[PDB]
Order: structure tokens, then C-alpha cells, then sequence
RNA sequence: UCUUAUUUUUUUUCUAUUUUGCGCCGACC
DNA sequence: ACTGTCTGGACTGGTCGGCGCTATGATC
DNA sequence: GATCATATTGTCCAGACAGT
């Protein structure tokens, strides 16, 4: 890591003034440090701390920065006696699934099925485990459905934790180099996404901190390196990678839109440093990038990066929950809201300086309450710049709503199923096949249906990750999942396959079955072996959700054409008669139409001074932007790539 | 000159400066003292 | 083998010491090493079983002055032959003064520093706007330890 | 020209280096180090820090840049 | 960075050979600054007309320099001589210099229209008999110490500047015709604000800087004197060294002042594209702010050393001339007519790529002193105008009764026998005060001298000695008649402070231009003080006044003005002279002007970027320009970067 | 089935007025 | 307590006139 | 050819001091 000023030395020292001065002796504080936004206090007696709830939140307050109060590794207990003591003391109602221990920094984690047992209601248990442990506890949420994207990250992080604790000292030391700092000038550049779609990357520059939002890659035109990657020829951009003095990096959410250059830096080593996200968007875009490398390495081309970089960014990924103010650099304050594109995506919020100016980045959000998502944050504190997606921004982009989507879903699975057929349904990993499938499981909880689903390719891992992160879903699946006791994932109609005789098996039976496997627009995986295994098959209709891109199967099929060539492997090209059914429901996507657009303008609070809409076509972008200060008269842009926009 | 002000560099005093009138020689010697590492304090007294 | 020092004229303590090796190569002299480090300025090491040979290695060379009567304990040049980069010992925040480049004999405060690179990054102190410039990092020398 | 080696930081006047066979040179060196027995402190410091240094006698050197 | 520039001289070497015939004897072709230099062993073959030198100009795109090889070179004693008798008598040679590292003779002549030639003939029949490259300056007919300081400057540095030409042709012709990916305009200073004015054009390739300068008005608060030097893109540049030229676009504080700042701490090392009249203005704008910073107490921004780095980092381009300064940009400089030297920068990015036009300062009505300026453009995509009086009110009143109600009350105060004093700037109005002054007593209206103080003299050598970047009446006047208005008799300079107390203390009526409208330093002051208590006398303003100084002090008609006099004691100046505000002779661009200029530029323009005044003005003038004309028109703050393809 | 962060108005000009030292030798009072 | 020895400092002032000296072995 | 860091470390009188 680059070296800077580093005069944390003298804010360490105020901070341990004032926790002397407000915690009483008997405690007995002995260090005092910063891990990342967060603050370590060390103490020899931790018995004389938590006596009083009303403590820690009022030295929070005070201090204005989280706190997480940990005992020394002096006073530790032995591993099998604490982990006997939280398990003796929890509820036999928590099931706790799993502890680990961290004697460096005196760590529990305890990833448990339920979590509010353990943590208790405020906190009340989780302090009292130290009390009877002295050691501080961290609780996740173990899935019902086996993970292995999150179980993999869990043991990547409890294995390397001496680097990944050093590695957060550092980013520690790096955010508080400089007290409360009024910034002297505010600009926003954009490497990528600006008057275009994918490949989105925003840089907001300070007169000290320097922030990359959203870096990602462009996959429409991946032949082409200019136009798929991101502006690395910027001046500002080479001036802050050579330097190292990009302090941070917050994704908006799980896609390789805005994610997908992200391991390309740790794989060339152009910048390391801390990349706050949530859990759900590091889990997601971890699985898109693994996904995205399998794509490049069996098309024969040269992959991108490899696995050891993407674990880089795992080792180098900060979680925040929804909500949760931190501090990334000495003037930018960073808050997350819940965007209802994705599961984990994230409104970002950047406060510079002492109220001096507030940058709302929204991305890809949906403001119509959805199924599986809570509609997007359309309240904050503050705003004064507002940076929105406008991929529907256009005159007659308004889309048929949620319900009419579903009763066609539901009528088509309705007449196709009754003949024995099996309907496919290929979608993203990430997108709107969890929106499918929670239709799919509402319809079926009437008892109208009791045919099997089956989630090939990772669908199975989304849905884990879905199950694993409850409360970033909609107001109405948590209530089912909190305050009454049945999962809607967990129904027995969802199945998974693992391998090609399950799958095979399934074809050749005839049952009927849902299908939901994953390929993009059928450029390869278990959806087009099913298209194929299929295709002779008459009485089975096939289901179109996304745009399909041209040139390729899924565009060829929604053409009509009755005969599609296919090339296979082993030489030769598969050519066969095809009698499927082709049907197109685009309303389950997860952008926002013009109309939801306006609405979210309309509705935002406060109003800020200026908008600037991204993420879309040149000519969606002007539309919105016009329609915009038509309407409201906010002054509004809409820069080209490579722009910078002074604030304040 | 460029300041128009005169003022000692080693104390301040900008106010308590005095004009004297003696020999070259005399300053000669005393940044002679001065360069062999020995102050010489003038102490001032009125002509009257 | 005994260390001793020998007195040359600066700025080419090199060329002395290649005529010493040349001399030693070609008049079979019982010396056993020779050291010119480029931070030490007109003087150089040589190894040698005593100082009689090394004042007679030096005989005969004009740029060699004298040869000084002490013994060096190994230990006060056992730092000289250490793989260590010049950027090291160099925190941000004091105030140093560059030998060589462009910025000859000027005195900045350095603000950032790696070791990757073997480059640092000082501000001027004279400059009235803080504009930082790049510098080897065996260009400058510390001059008062702050943060 | 006078150039050095990367790898066994010898100092050579030719294109080829007759110590390490590698075929890396670099224009700029310093810490000129004269190297004449085997045995000497200096050569077994040069040992321990550069393995593949201070092999024969000759000229070699500490950090090249 | 890779450079190709060796294999572009190759193939430029194997056009020429096979062009220009093999008996000139081509021995080496180079590269000095935006220039290709051939020398060759027989220029008689190679110059027997010059259709060849335009084709072979034309085919290659660059500036042509034939000159003979060191090999063969008349010694000087003997080319003086035979440059004497080819030169006609008439043209009055004053001076000749010679170059032998690269064969060059330069020639320093009164009248060198007949030593250039008819059509350039005689230069190449000059080189021919004596076998010396010929380059011809004007000698001024007054006598100036800045542009002979800067021409010894240049001889004395001939090794130098020709390693620092040479090094800057390398650099320019690192690749060939290259189409930029994209273009970015950024504004570290000038924008939405007056002064400090800086823009930056960047591609992927090459950086260019643009009228770097600095905030007078601001000087106490380091954040706004200078431009912003915290920029990302800019750290980048100066960081890598990556800035491949500098172009002012006219001599003045708020656009040369910040230039020597680099070359003192050594942030830059390239050439500067400039005029030389622009050139030698600057340098004496410079020194005139480093003496007076150095006066007031303040730490002096640069040494006059780093001036002298600027002057030899200095590349002299003309009206009209098209050079190659970046691999794809290329630079012309056409009449601002705001000063003398004033150049509104056209960069032409890529093979048609985009052109944008950076005016800076100017005026458009055709003045007296200049022409007007240039708008008419090959092509046009990006127009940078300023917007010092872009509001809507702002409506400068016209020369013509100005010029007339200043000559009638200087007529008034010398019918009664007082003295007109006239505190002007260095540049700009004061020359035009000089020549309307100049006009009336041509026709007998007054015969009193008139006195020129404080470096107005220097102003007008400079001027004398650039008559081409005057208007149309004053060349027709120097070139195609023999009277210069310059060197008239009545205009006379003083030499100490003995010459200045006798014009105080003399009874008969005269003019005194002075050299601060302020009439904060400079003999302004003293003439103001000994010049007040006399009723007969009269002062007239010619430029705005700033609140806190001593001219504004007077203009608002205080009687008595208390000031510091000798002592430490308070002396009042009894101001009984007549005092008249004729601010009608500015040289900056009115709101009526700017807008004629938008109406009447060829061709339109896709984008208009209003630069160079007040924020509040800037968005009116935007705002008025896209109501009026439809164009897209754009008022950004410091530290904004517009992509323009 | 869940913890510990914050938020907003009062400083001005495009620039200026008579070569020492060192040392030697010789001569005079 | 005496006695020979080591160390340190000054050697009249002024004037006329002249003579003559105050870099060099590497480096590209 | 034109530059450039370095360029070595006579007598006599009076006061202080080891020696017997
Ligand atoms: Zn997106
Ligand atoms: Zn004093
Ligand atoms: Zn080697
Ligand atoms: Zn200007």
C-alpha cells in the first residue's frame, strides 16, 4: 500500500481522551485503533462495560464512528471452553450452525440459522456472551441451502486472517489520515457508462480523497478492448492508479456491468485498497465473475483474470449492511440504501464534507414494489446531486405492469403444462429468475400446481444466497420469513441437478417440470442442452424474460425461424427440426420504465439541485434529461464519457 | 529600503533604534569580533 | 583479514580503486578486498591481512592520499553490503534535501513514499502553490525527522 | 560502454556476462565492490545477500537500478 | 513513450530524394521545432525557382528550412560583404550575425521587405552566392532594451536552443498523422472568473497548455491567484511530462503571468508557441510584475532567470502560419486585435477531426491601432470566447465621440496653459491614446510635445518594431509611405527624474502620458502630486479604477486626498486640476461586439464555451447567445473537462 | 429472527519612478 | 622553596618609484 | 574539440612548568 501523511496518531489520541473521560476506570482501556471505518477498543476488563446499554451508543454518538468493542488476547478464554459457554448459553431454539475463533484479535463467529436469537433484542445477549466469553461476537446467518460460493468466502477470510486484519489496519490508518475536512472542490468523471450502457465507472474527486463507483465491463462489444473497457487513458484515472490514491471502491450492485473490471485491477496490481459493497452484491458478483472467466475460458479466448485475483477482492471486500454510515476517506461518508433492482443492491450515498455537498449514484434501481425487493430509497437527509440510470428513459418505453406479466406467466405455464410438456425458462443467475421462481411458488401455494422446478446451472447458488440474506428482500418476504415460520425457497416443488444424469433423466422422463437453467441468451450451458434435448418435443412452450442479443440461439428462436444451425463439439454442426413453442413476457425486468423514472423524480426528497442521467442510450439519456427539466426544472445533464462536473 | 523600516533581526525592537555616527574602520572591526565569534554590545548613551 | 581505510580524491574514488585492482592484478599483492561505496565520498575499504600492504598497494598512485592508522570493525561496514533500497527510513511528513535532478539543491517535504517503485514524492517548501514532483529515492537526504 | 548485470550484479565492459549466462544488462550502477579471495568477509556479506554473487574474483555490486 | 520519429525521417528523406534532384547533394534532414531543416552541398540546384521548395512544402506539410552544409562555409569577414553588395543600399542593414554550428546568418535591418525579397527571391539568391541561410529581423527605429536583451539572449544560447529545438522536433513527430480516440477541453483558471485564465486540451496522444496566467487582483489568497494546480489531469501531465506545448494567446498578466512559475521549478521543459510581439510583451509584463512584487515586500514569484528559460523556450509563430506542434494537433495564430501581438489560437485536432478556436482577448470593431478581428476559420467546431463585458447592460459607448471628447478637453486644457496628464496601462489603450493624439496633431490641431514616462516608451519601441501586427492605415502608412506615426516629434521620453521636474516646472502647455491608471506607482504618482494644486491643468482616465487606490480616490472627486508623504507625516494633495473619465478606448470586447462576432464567424460553430469573465456575465452571455442563435453554449467552472469527440 | 454516525451564506488592483591582497627589492627623511 | 627549560610575542614611523603572482587532470 | 568539481593539512625578554 502507498504512504501517506498519516496523522491518525493525533485523532487515535483524542479518541482515547474522550472514551478515558466518559468510560469509567474500571474498564480499563488499553488500545485504541481503526479497522477500517470501524474503532477497536481494547480493554483489560470488559466486565464494567456493558452494564449499561445506553453506553456504547452514546460514545458512538460522541465519537461519530462505529465501535466494536473487543477484548485483549491477554484475557482470552480457551477456545473449546468458549465455544462450549456460547453454545450452553444461546437458545437450543438459535441452532447455531458454526463457531470459529480468532485468538489474534479475540474474534467469534458464530454463523447460526438464526441469528436474532443469538444477537438478541438490542444487542442485549450479544454483549452478555462476553460477559460470560470475553470475547466479542460476530453472528451471520447460516442458509437452510448449502452455499458454497458463501462457505468458500467464510473459510477464505477465517484463513487468512492475519492478512486480511493487516490489510484492514492499513485501510484503517488510510481513511483517518486527516481530521473533519471541508473539501475545496467537488467533480464527477465517467470513465464508462456515460451516454452508453455497461461498462459503468464513476470517479468522484476530491482535493484529497479520490472514489471509483461501479467499475465494470461491457460485454455487448467484448471483441473490442476500447469499447468494452472502461477509460483507463483518463488522466485522472492514470494519475490516481499510478499513485495509488484511490481510497475506495463501492459497487451499486452484483453485475458485470458493475463489476466485471473489478478483478482486473488486483490482477495486474494497478490498485489495491478497500471495495465496500454488501454481502449479497460481494457473494453475486464473485459467482458472476467466476461464471464470466468460465465463459472466456471455453470459448477459447484468453480470460480476463484469473481465480486468484478474484479471491484478492474477496480478501480485499468490505461488507456494509443497508442504511449504515461509514467512513471511507476524511471528507466522504458513505451510506447504502436499498436500490430493488437486485438482491444486495445498493443506492449509493456520498455526504463530502460537513454538509458541503450530497451525491446520490442510484444505478439500476426499480421504484414499483416488487415480489422479492423493497422499492427503492427515495428519502434522504440530504441531496443536492442525484446521478440515476436511464436505460428506459425513451418516449415509449413504458412497460405493462408487474400483474399483467404475471397472469401471462401464469396462464402460459397454465395451457403448456396440462399437455405434458416442460416449460424452459432461461434467464440470468442474478436477474429476474428469482422473480420467476417466487411467482412460480406464490401460484403454486394456492394448490393449483404440483409439478417440479428444477434450478440448473446457479440458480441453486442465487437462491442461497437469496436464503442466506433474507432481510435485504421485500417487506413482505421478510415478514414471512421473520414473524411466521415458513420459507418460500424452501418449497418442495424447487429442485436441484448437479450433474448431465439427473438432467437427462428429467428430459427423457415426460413428467411435467419447470426448467429454469441459466445461459444468458442461450450462449451456452445447461439451457441450451435442454433447448436442443427438446426441440423435437411439441407439447412444451419456451419462455423469453430478457432482450435477446442478435446473432445469437435465444434472438433465433424468438425470430421464428424453423431452423436453427447449431454447432457442436467434437467437429460438425448440430442440425435438427425444432417444434418448440416461443413466448416473450419482458415484465419481469428489473429496470425502471420512464414512468417509474418520473415517479422516483417526482417523489425524491430532498430535491436536489442538479440530476444527471447515465446507464442508458445517448438518445434515452437526452429524453429523460429533457423530460426532466421540462417537468420539474432541475437543471439536468447528460454528459458523454470522459466529463467532469464540478459541484461545489 | 525596500521596506523603508529598520529594525533588529537578532531581538525585533523595531521601535528602540538609534543612529550612530562613527568610523568604518570601527564597523570593520566590529563585524571583524562578530566573524571570530564575539558580540560586541553597543551600549547607547545620549549625546546631552 | 583487517579492515582499513584509504584517503582518495573525490568524486573518483572508483578509478582509484580500479588502478588498486589493476595494480594488485598485475604486481601479485597479498590484498584481500576492495570496497568503494557510492554514498562514501573520497574515501574507500580495503580488507587486508595489514596496513603495510595496503600503504604499498597505494604506493605509487597520486590520488590516494594516505591510509588512516585505525582498524574498521566489520560491523560498521557490514550495513555498506546490505541489499537495502535508499527509499527505506523515509516517512512522510519530515523535510528533505535533494542532492541531484532537476530540483538541485532544494528542500522539500516528502509526502508520499514506496519502495515498488524506488521513488518518492516531495512538495516543495519554496513553491507558494503545492505542486508534489517525483524523485529517486537516493536523491534526497533527510535533514529533520517529523510527521 | 560499462554496464552491469541484473541477476549476478556483475560489472563487464562486453555484451556477454562470463559469470551467470543471463542476458539482462543494465546502463546504471553504483557500489563498485572488488572482490580478490574467496574467503573475505565482504565476498561472504555479498554471499548471504545475492547467492549468486561473489563467486569469482572481479567486480560486483549491491543494488542495481 | 515509443516514438517512430526515426522511420517518418526515412520516408521524408525518400520522398525529398526522390523529389528534389540528386545533384543539390541532400546530406542530413532534421527536425527543429514544428520546422524540417534539410541541408544540402548546392543550393544553387536546389533553389533555382522556388516552385520546387513550394512543392516539396506542400507535399510534406512542413516548414521548409534549405540550408547549406557545414561542410562549405564563406568565412564571415567576406559574407558580411557580399551580403552588403547583394542587399540593396536601400534597405538599411544594422546588423549581421552568424551561426556556424548550423549555417545561419541573421540579418537585423531596417527594411527587411527588400532583404526577404519580391516573392522570397532574394533570400534564396543570397544563400545561393554566399552559401549562408538567411534570416531577416526588423530593426525598430526606437530603440528597445527588451528585444535586444532577448535577441543577445538568443545568440549567446545558440547551443541551447538548438538542443531544445531539436529535442522539440523529436517530440512532435513521435508518430505520424494520428486520429485522437477523443478530445477533452479542461479549464484549471479563467472560468466563470477573470484572471489566472489556463485551459488544457487533451487526447490520448498529447497535452497542450494554453494562455497560462495569473490573478492579479487575487495575489493575497493562493487559491484563487493562481490556476488550480490540484487538478488530477494536470498532476498527470506535468508529473510525466507529458505537456507537449504552450500557446499564449496575448501578452498580459492574467494569461503569461504563471508561465516562468514553471520553469522555475523546472515543471516544464517544452517550447512555447507565441508571436514574437506577444513574446516580447509578456517578458516585459513579467519583469514589470516581478520588480513591482519585489517592491511591495512580497516574495517574488519567479527570478529573472526563469524568464530568460521562458524566452529560450520560445518559438516565434506568425499571422497565418500553420505548424505541426503535437502528432495531432497542429497551431495557427490569427488577429485578436486586442494588443499588439493578440492571437486568437485556432487547434486543428486530427485529419478534420475537430478545430477549436480559443480567442481569449480581442476586439472586433476595426480600431485605429490594430484590425479587427479574425472570423473567418478553414474550419470551425469549438469557439472559446471571453466574456469580460458579456452582460446584457454592458455597452462599451463607441470610439468615435470618445476619441473626440477626449481630444476636445485636452484641446481645452492646453488653450488655458495647464497640462494634460493621461494615466493609461503599459499596453493596449495607452498606444491608442498615443495615436489619436498623433492623428489630431498631424493636422496642426496642437504643436505642445508630448511626453511618454514609465515604459510606454518600451510599449512603443516594441510596437515600432512589429509594424506588420498593426491595422491596415498604420502598415499602409510605415510600409507604402515614408512617415512613421510612432516617430513623430511631438512623442518624447524623459531619462532621469531631472528631465521629469523640468516638465513639471515648465510654463508651457504639454501632455504627459503616464504609466498606472491607478496612480498607485510609476512617475503617475509624482506627476499627480506636483501636478494637482494647478487649477489649469487637467487629468483624464482612460481605464477602470479599482476601489482603495489612489485614481479612484481622485475620479470620485475628492478635493483633498491624504497620503504617506516623506517624514512619516500625513501630506494632502490639493487636487484642484479638472478631472474627466473617458473609459471609452478599452480594449476589451463589448456585448454588441460579441455578438456580431457570433453572428458573423465562418463557419458556425457546433458549441460555444463563454470563458474569461464573471460568472453571473458568462451565463447571461450563454444564455443570450443560444436565445439568439440557437448554438449550444456552455458557461463551466475551474476544474470542468468537456469531451468534444 | 437484529446492534453503535453525521449535514448548509459576509476582504478589494489583470500592475508601477574610482583594483585588492601577498611577498620582494631599492631609495629618502 | 630554587633552577633550568619550554613556550609565546615583538622587532621606529612615513613617503617616492617599480615587479610580479594569485589552475588543473578527467569527461563526452 | 569545450566543460567541471577539486584543489595537503634570529635575539631577547617574560610567564608557566617539571625536577631536586
Ligand atoms: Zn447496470
Ligand atoms: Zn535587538
Ligand atoms: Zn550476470
Ligand atoms: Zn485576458
Amino acid at each position: 500500500m502507498i504512504r501517506r501523511e498519516t496523522f491518525v496518531d493525533d485523532i487515535l489520541k483524542e479518541i482515547r481522551e474522550i472514551i478515558v473521560q466518559m468510560v469509567p476506570r474500571e474498564a480499563g482501556i488499553t488500545d485504541v485503533e481503526f479497522e477500517g471505518p470501524e474503532l477497536v477498543i481494547y480493554v483489560k476488563n470488559p466486565e464494567a462495560m456493558m452494564k449499561d446499554g445506553e453506553l456504547i451508543k452514546n460514545l458512538a454518538k460522541v465519537l461519530k464512528k462505529r465501535i466494536s468493542v473487543r477484548p485483549d488476547p491477554d484475557i482470552l478464554l480457551p477456545p473449546e471452553k468458549a465455544e462450549e459457554l456460547i453454545k450452553q448459553l444461546v437458545p437450543p431454539e438459535a441452532e447455531i450452525t458454526n463457531i470459529s475463533f480468532d485468538p489474534s484479535v479475540g474474534e467469534v463467529l458464530i454463523e447460526a440459522r438464526k441469528p436474532g436469537l443469538v444477537i438478541g433484542k438490542n444487542g442485549e445477549t450479544l454483549r452478555l456472551i462476553t460477559q460470560k466469553v470475553h470475547w466479542a461476537p460476530r453472528v451471520v446467518r447460516t442458509p437452510p441451502i448449502q452455499s458454497q460460493t458463501i462457505y468458500s468466502i467464510r473459510s477464505i477470510l477465517q484463513t487468512e486472517s492475519k492478512d486480511r486484519r493487516k490489510f484492514l489496519r492499513q485501510v484503517g490508518r488510510n481513511i483517518y489520515r486527516k481530521s473533519e475536512y471541508k473539501s475545496r472542490w467537488i467533480r464527477i468523471t465517467g470513465l464508462g457508462g456515460f451516454r452508453e450502457v455497461g461498462r459503468s465507472a464513476l470517479l468522484v474527486q476530491t482535493d484529497e480523497s479520490y472514489v471509483l463507483v461501479d467499475f465494470g465491463v461491457n460485454i455487448a462489444a467484448l471483441k473490442d478492448p476500447t469499447k468494452a473497457y472502461p477509460h483507463f487513458d483518463a488522466p485522472e484515472f492514470r494519475y490516481v492508479l499510478d499513485e495509488g490514491l484511490l481510497d475506495a471502491i463501492i459497487i451499486t450492485h452484483a453485475a458485470l456491468d458493475h463489476s466485471g473490471m473489478l478483478p482486473y485491477l488486483f490482477r495486474y496490481k494497478l490498485f489495491d485498497g478497500p471495495i465496500y459493497t454488501t454481502p449479497p452484491t460481494r457473494d453475486l458478483m464473485t459467482l458472476l465473475q467466476q461464471d464470466f472467466i468460465e465463459i472466456q475460458h471455453m470459448n477459447g479466448v484468453e480470460p480476463l483474470y484469473r481465480p486468484k485475483d478474484i479471491k484478492e477482492v474477496i480478501k480485499h471486500t468490505i461488507t456494509l449492511d443497508y442504511g449504515e454510515v461509514r467512513d471511507i476517506a476524511p471528507d466522504i461518508r458513505l451510506t447504502l440504501h436499498n436500490a430493488g433492482h437486485i438482491l444486495g443492491s445498493s443506492i449509493v450515498h456520498l455526504h463530502i464534507g460537513n454538509g458541503l455537498h450530497n451525491i446520490a449514484i442510484t444505478g439500476d434501481f426499480k421504484f414499483i414494489p416488487t415480489r422479492l425487493f423493497e422499492p427503492a430509497v427515495s428519502r434522504f437527509p440530504r441531496l443536492e446531486t442525484l446521478v440515476m440510470e436511464s436505460t428506459y428513459g425513451g418516449s415509449n418505453d413504458y412497460q405493462m405492469p408487474r400483474e399483467e406479466a404475471e397472469k401471462r406467466l401464469i396462464e402460459v405455464i397454465h395451457q403448456t403444462l396440462k399437455r405434458g410438456g416442460k416449460v424452459l425458462i432461461p434467464a440470468m443467475a442474478v436477474g429476474r429468475a428469482q422473480e420467476i421462481m417466487m411467482v412460480l411458488e406464490e401460484y403454486a401455494r394456492v394448490g393449483g400446481i404440483e409439478v417440479p422446478i428444477y434450478l440448473d446451472g446457479m440458480i441453486w447458488e442465487a437462491t442461497a444466497i437469496h436464503t442466506a440474506y433474507p432481510e435485504y428482500l421485500s417487506k413482505h418476504i421478510r415478514e414471512q420469513i421473520f414473524h411466521e415460520g415458513y420459507n418460500p425457497f424452501l418449497n418442495p416443488i424447487f429442485k436441484s441437478v448437479a450433474n448431465s444424469r439427473e438432467r437427462q433423466d428429467i428430459i427423457d422422463s415426460g413428467e411435467p417440470a419447470i426448467i429454469i437453467a441459466t445461459s444468458g441468451m442461450l450462449v451456452g450451458g445447461p439451457s441450451v442442452e435442454y433447448f436442443k434435448q427438446l426441440a423435437p418435443d411439441p407439447k412444451n412452450s419456451i419462455i423469453f424474460v430478457s432482450y435477446q442479443a442478435e446473432g445469437t440461439l435465444g434472438r433465433q428462436v424468438q425470430r421464428g425461424l424453423r431452423e436453427i444451425p447449431i454447432v457442436g463439439e467434437d467437429g460438425r454442426t448440430e442440425v435438427i427440426n425444432v417444434n418448440m413453442e416461443v413466448h416473450t413476457i419482458d415484465g419481469f425486468s428489473g429496470a425502471a420504465d420512464r414512468r417509474e423514472l418520473m415517479s422516483y423524480v417526482a417523489r425524491v426528497r430532498p430535491r436536489p439541485e442538479r440530476i444527471i442521467t447515465v446507464h442508458g442510450e445517448a438518445h434515452k439519456c437526452l429524453d429523460l434529461s429533457s423530460s426532466i427539466h421540462k417537468k420539474f426544472g432541475i437543471s439536468t445533464r447528460a454528459p458523454n464519457n470522459l466529463d467532469a462536473i464540478r459541484l461545489k | 529600503k525596500r521596506r523603508g523600516k529598520v529594525y533588529c533581526p537578532v531581538c525585533g525592537e523595531d521601535e528602540r533604534i538609534s543612529k550612530v555616527e562613527m568610523s568604518y574602520a570601527f564597523k570593520l572591526l566590529l563585524d571583524e569580533l562578530k566573524a571570530m565569534v564575539i558580540r560586541p554590545s553597543l551600549r547607547l548613551k545620549d549625546r546631552v | 583479514g583487517k579492515i582499513f581505510t584509504v584517503s582518495v580524491t573525490v568524486g573518483q574514488e572508483t578509478t582509484t580503486a580500479n588502478l588498486i585492482y589493476s595494480k594488485a592484478k598485475t604486481y601479485n599483492l597479498p590484498l584481500y578486498a576492495i570496497l568503494s561505496p557510492s554514498k562514501v565520498k573520497g574515501y574507500i575499504f580495503i580488507e587486508a591481512p595489514n596496513k603495510s600492504a595496503v600503504e604499498e598497494a597505494i604506493r605509487g598512485i597520486r590520488h590516494a592520499k594516505r591510509v588512516l592508522p585505525g582498524e574498521i570493525p566489520f560491523s560498521e561496514i557490514e550495513h555498506f553490503l546490505e541489499e537495502k533500497p535508499a527509499v527505506s527510513g523515509f516517512e512522510p511528513g519530515d523535510i528533505v534535501e535533494l542532492i541531484a535532478g532537476p530540483f538541485k539543491g532544494e528542500k522539500a517535504k516528502v509526502v508520499r513514499v514506496d519502495e515498488s517503485k524506488d521513488e518518492i514524492v516531495v512538495e516543495l517548501v519554496s513553491s507558494v502553490v503545492p505542486i508534489p514532483v517525483t524523485v529517486r529515492g537516493e536523491y534526497v537526504r533527510l535533514i529533520s525527522k517529523r510527521q | 560502454k560499462e554496464r552491469a548485470c541484473r541477476h549476478c550484479h556483475y560489472i563487464t565492459t562486453e555484451d556477454r556476462c562470463p559469470v551467470c549466462g543471463s542476458r539482462d544488462l543494465s546502463d546504471d550502477w553504483f557500489d563498485l565492490v572488488i572482490v580478490l579471495d574467496v574467503e573475505s568477509r565482504i565476498a561472504k556479506k555479498l554471499r548471504e545477500s545475492i547467492p549468486e554473487a561473489a563467486k569469482v574474483p572481479g567486480k560486483y555490486a549491491i543494488r542495481v537500478r
